[PDB]
């Protein structure tokens, strides 16, 4: 209902569109299938 | 990143054997040791060249543009 | 056919002047790469 | 029929096992070094890049191209660019090849050294020709292209020698040995109980007579007879490395004789 700030997101947690992405989808996403990603951008 | 062309230590051309090699393995179901010897790779310098190679160019290709 | 930029998604030989912010045709990707060079480079085979 | 004499054990398109007798360790050794580093050969030494959408960088590709073996039997008549009077290169001091490859199919397009296209006048001499000893005939894998990646190049190959760069190496790897039994005593074997049982034996032993239990050390014997085997990358015939190698070393010593003359 009401907006308040933005929450950076750990790179591969529930939100990050990569927590679902398969291998073939990662490649198109220009992200490496080997990245562990537990970091923030 | 691609099969080295030529083995570091002596220079036996080892760039024309990647594919041959990967084939003597798959279909001919040979052990790496026998495959190598048949590709004529007798000295270990030459052997470690192919055996140890990781063909990354394969995942490098998988990115669209 | 001459260009100056390129998108990292459709690779359309774009290129535009000032007051065009950053964008492609249908590819609103605000990235753009600077094509290549025409004078071609020479390399030491060593 | 004079000093250095040869006995060949095996021969082929790539290997030549032979026995050199009536020769000092020196000559046997130099002759070896020469082969490894002082025999002229043709190799791509210049690469101009038109298009590279490959996943490899330009200098990466270029380094491999310079590495691809090329015919070199008639090099003895091709000239050293640095000695040719042209401005840069020409059909008198080079061989120009071209490599054009485009990822057509969607099955990954492989680029081989057989896609190299000589565009300069070879003037009827056998030289410059990607060498190929493959079963399917694809002399060395240069690169791999995906969906629609390009690669336009022009390569200029020049007469060279290993010393300048290992690529001008036509000798692959030389087998050297002498005194298979340690008769001469040029080595002190490291043992753990029994040297003779711990260190394997060379097939050269078979070609020489054992030492005999109680014979005193032959302090006057020197190094005679060397059991070698010259491999060959192809650029030049096996038998050729040996010859030209002997030639080169021969011409070298010659130059010192000329030098003392001019002096
Ligand atoms: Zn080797
Ligand atoms: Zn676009
Ligand atoms: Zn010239």
């Amino acid at each position: 209902k009401v907006f308040i700030g933005r929450l950076p997101i750990m790179l591969r947690s529930k939100n990050c569109y990569l927590s679902e992405a398969t291998e073939s989808d990662l490649y198109k996403l220009k992200e490496c299938p080997f990245d562990m990603g537990g970091y923030f951008i | 990143m691609i099969v080295p062309v030529r083995c570091f230590s002596c220079g036996k051309v080892v760039g024309d054997k990647w594919e041959s090699y990967l084939n003597l393995l798959q279909e001919d179901e040979l052990d790496e040791g026998t495959a190598l010897s048949r590709l004529g790779l007798k000295r270990y310098c030459c052997r470690r060249m192919i055996l140890t190679h990781v063909d990354l160019i394969e995942k490098f290709l998988r990115y669209n543009p | 056919a001459t260009l100056k930029y390129i998108c990292a998604e459709c690779s359309s030989k774009l290129s535009l002047s000032r007051t065009d912010a950053v964008r492609c045709k249908d590819c609103g990707h605000r990235i753009l790469l600077k094509a290549r060079t025409k004078r071609l480079v020479q390399f030491e085979a060593r | 029929e004079e000093g250095p004499q040869v006995k060949i054990r095996e021969a082929s398109k790539d290997n030549v096992d032979f026995i050199l007798s009536n020769v000092d360790l020196a000559m046997a050794n130099s002759l070896r070094r020469v082969m490894i580093a002082e025999i002229p050969t043709l190799a791509i030494d210049s690469v101009e890049v038109e298009t590279n959408t490959t996943v490899l960088a330009d200098e990466f590709i270029a380094h491999r191209l310079g590495l691809i073996p090329l015919q070199s039997m008639d090099i003895e008549q091709l000239e050293y660019s640095r000695d040719c009077f042209c401005e840069d290169h020409c059909d008198k001091c080079s061989v120009v090849l071209t490599l054009q490859a485009f990822g057509e199919s969607e099955s990954t397009t492989n680029v081989y050294s057989k896609d190299l296209v000589i565009v300069s006048n070879l003037m009827g001499r056998n030289i410059g020709h990607p060498i190929i000893q493959d079963k399917e005939g694809n002399g060395v894998l240069i690169c791999k292209l995906r969906k629609g990646q390009e690669l336009k190049l022009t390569c200029v190959a020049k007469k060279g020698i290993a010393k300048e760069h290992a690529k001008w190496g036509p000798a692959a790897a030389i087998e050297f040995e002498y005194d298979p039994w340690n008769k001469l005593k040029h080595t002190d074997y490291w043992y753990e109980q029994d040297s003779a049982k711990e260190w394997p034996q060379s097939k050269n032993c078979e070609y020489e007579d054992p030492p005999n239990e109680g014979d005193p050390f032959d302090y006057k014997a020197q190094a005679d007879t060397f059991y070698m085997n010259v491999e060959s990358v192809g650029s030049i015939p096996v038998d050729q490395v040996v010859v030209r190698g002997i030639d080169t070393l021969q011409k070298k010593v010659a130059s010192i004789l000329l030098a003392l003359t001019q002096m």
